[PDB]
């Protein structure tokens, strides 16, 4: 019977490696999708007097990154449950992967909305209204966000990876 | 005894240990990963000379290890020291370890000074160095690394790196990389108005790497092209630049150039054999835009909004056996598309949106043994399009609304029959679903 409980204990652990993933992958989409509106804002500060006209385009390429942020936030999801839209970070993921009850794993994920993440007001035709430091350090502190929830995950897999080797053993 | 002990390996995984437990002295493998240990020293391994692996993982946050605490493990050969938050390094850390050859220190903390001072002096045989996730905004290896002869994997992805150049990678020079994973890394400061640029010089001086992985580093046109021109000359035979997330126009804006013939000409020098710029958001391949890899064996552009292929897009690519296109936004397929292919081996053109293929396409690659255009829109193909593919062994059809109308689908019909052996998955007719090549016109 211990037998058992060992290999169930093994299979949970797994299955939080695979939400992790599932996770950290749509991640790396965000904190990628967020970069190039940073390189997009920067080309905007770039832009000359004369060569305003150019804003416009930058601001609607944008417009449509910030939407596939909050297309990735909405959709990510692992075992019919949202990962990135915030709706479970309260309660979080609980795994259970000891030997015995108690023993015990919770994670939370926070939401990856552009509206949770704050990029949602970028307006590179406004610099004049919200400033480009303002907006660049929206941007930065996003990427910091993203890049920070990844970080966390990193460690919570390897825990379940070390939490395998240990039942196995 | 509090662990488990199996053969020659203690496994002390997550047993709300303070210190290293006592172990049989025969025991080579130790994993203490997930305790509470705060501290090492030499007493903590004293008793264990024989170890070659020692995990010590992610313990409570702020790991001290003090000096000489391996001193004495004469054939350790994997040290995994990985996410322990703020880890304290004393710079003789790892004295005694001149056998080691895979050091790993994920998620630790650690700063540039983790590899500019003398952490790693001892390690003479060092083989492997992982130090992803930390905090290491500049690449600079002390001297002894000069001497470091069997020094061969790298692997610094997530550090928020500001720039690489010639004066920061001095001591990486004559080194043979087999792997230089610098995957992730921002570069932010290397920009287009960038000073540094005149005197960045090559980073890769001297150095060669069978495995360059440059991925989700943004690399924009402009930077790409800076960057491959200050690298000129180095032997590099696997390119990764993929999530070159600044590198592609997009569908539908012009913000952003693609790359061009120009982009990747200090690339001409390297010998690259594979090259992967998949996930880039790149929307044309623009005239002769890969002619400056002229020993390029394989390619994918996997993932990327590829919508245009301009006549000579794969100019000069004259050994290249394998072109991935999946994942992309093509709409159709012409004849032009796929001249200067003559030694094409495998043709990926699943998952993008095809609805027709020119009369001749395929006229060019008499030597295409993979052809793959499933999940597409094709609702049938021009007559006799698969006759001169005499090398193919694969084909994939499926996941297509074929229009089987006759006499329409007759020449598909009957090609799949007579080479059904070929046929990968099922194509099926729109509306009645059977299979296209159980339909007889007649
Ligand atoms: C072309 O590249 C695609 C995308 O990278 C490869 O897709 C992978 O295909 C394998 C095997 O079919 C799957 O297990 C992976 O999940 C796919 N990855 C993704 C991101 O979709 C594909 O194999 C490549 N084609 C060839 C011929 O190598
Ligand atoms: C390691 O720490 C202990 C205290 O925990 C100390 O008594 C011992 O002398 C130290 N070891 C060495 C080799 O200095
Ligand atoms: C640790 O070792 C270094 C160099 O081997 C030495 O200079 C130093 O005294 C030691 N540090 C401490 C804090 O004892
Ligand atoms: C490159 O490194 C090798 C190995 O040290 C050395 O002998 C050779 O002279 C170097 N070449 C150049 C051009 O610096």
């Amino acid at each position: 019977g211990q037998i058992r409980g060992l290999e169930m204990a093994s299979k949970n652990s797994q299955d939080g490696i695979s939400l992790i993933q599932t996770a950290e992958g749509a991640l790396t989409e965000t904190h990628a999708i967020l970069q190039r509106m940073r390189e997009l804002t920067v080309q905007a500060g770039n832009t000359g007097t004369q060569q305003a006209e150019d804003l416009g385009a930058i601001k609607d390429e944008m417009d449509a990154l910030i939407e596939e942020i909050d297309g990735i936030s909405n959709r990510t999801e692992f075992n019919g449950k949202k990962l990135l839209d915030g709706t479970n970070s309260t309660d979080g993921f609980t795994f259970q992967i000891g030997a015995n009850a108690g023993q015990q794993l919770n994670v939370k994920i926070d939401s990856m909305s552009s509206t949770a993440l704050g990029v949602n007001a970028l307006d590179v035709t406004d610099f004049a209204a919200t400033a480009f430091d303002d907006q660049l350090k929206s941007i930065d502190t996003a990427i910091n966000t993203v890049s920070t929830q990844r970080a966390k995950l990193g460690a919570v897999q390897n825990r379940l990876e070390h939490t395998i080797n240990n039942l196995g053993a | 005894s509090e662990c488990s002990v199996i053969g020659y390996n203690a496994i002390c995984i997550n047993r709300g240990l303070h210190q290293v437990p006592e172990l049989p002295a025969h025991v080579n493998y130790v994993d203490l990963s997930l305790n509470s240990i705060a501290e090492l020293n030499e007493t903590s391994f004293s008793r264990l000379q024989d170890l070659q692996f020692l995990k010590v993982e992610q313990q409570t946050p702020g790991l001290v290890i003090r000096n000489n605490t391996f001193r004495g493990l004469s054939s350790l050969i994997i040290l995994k020291l990985d996410y322990n938050q703020f880890l304290q390094l004393e710079t003789g850390a790892f004295n005694g370890l001149a056998n080691l050859e895979v050091l790993t220190l994920t998620q630790c903390n650690l700063d540039g000074a983790v590899l500019s001072g003398n952490f790693f002096k001892p390690l003479t045989s060092l083989e492997m160095l992982v130090l992803r996730d930390n905090n290491i905004k500049k690449i600079q290896p002390a001297s002894f690394f000069l001497n470091m002869r069997r020094f061969h994997v790298l692997d610094l992805t997530f550090n928020k790196v500001k720039s690489i150049c010639e004066e920061d990678l001095l001591n990486f020079q004559g080194k043979h990389f087999t792997l230089l994973r610098l995957s992730s890394i921002t570069l932010q400061d290397m920009n287009e108005y960038w000073l540094g640029w005149e005197k960045c010089g090559n980073p890769f001086k001297n150095t060669s790497i069978t495995t360059l992985d440059l991925s989700g580093n943004g690399f924009k046109e402009s930077m790409a092209k800076r960057f491959f021109d200050a690298i000129a000359g180095t032997k590099i035979q696997s390119l990764i630049l993929s999530n070159s997330y600044n590198m592609g126009s997009s569908f539908g804006h012009t913000n952003f150039k693609d790359p061009d013939n120009f982009t990747f000409k200090g690339l001409e020098a390297s010998g690259v054999k594979t090259c992967d710029l998949s996930k880039s958001k790149i929307f044309a391949l623009l005239k002769s835009v890969f002619s400056h890899f002229t020993d390029l064996e394989q390619l994918t552009l996997a993932q990327n909004e590829i919508n245009k292929i301009d006549d000579n897009a794969f100019w000069g690519l004259t050994h290249l056996l394998k072109l991935n296109l999946s994942q992309n936004f093509l709409g159709s397929i012409d004849s032009r598309m796929f001249e200067n292919l003559d030694k094409l081996e495998v043709l990926d053109l699943s998952y993008n949106h095809i609805r027709a293929l020119g009369d001749q396409s395929f006229l060019g690659l008499p030597n295409l043994k993979e052809l793959a255009l499933d999940t597409n829109q094709l609702k049938s193909v021009p007559d006799g399009i698969f006759d001169r593919l005499t090398s193919l062994q694969k084909i994939w059809l499926h996941t297509n609304p074929w229009d089987c109308s006759c006499p329409r689908i007759d020449y598909l019909s009957r090609w799949l029959n007579k080479n059904s052996q070929k046929e990968q998955g099922s194509a099926k007719c729109s509306g009645s679903g059977k299979p296209v090549r159980s339909i007889i016109c007649p």
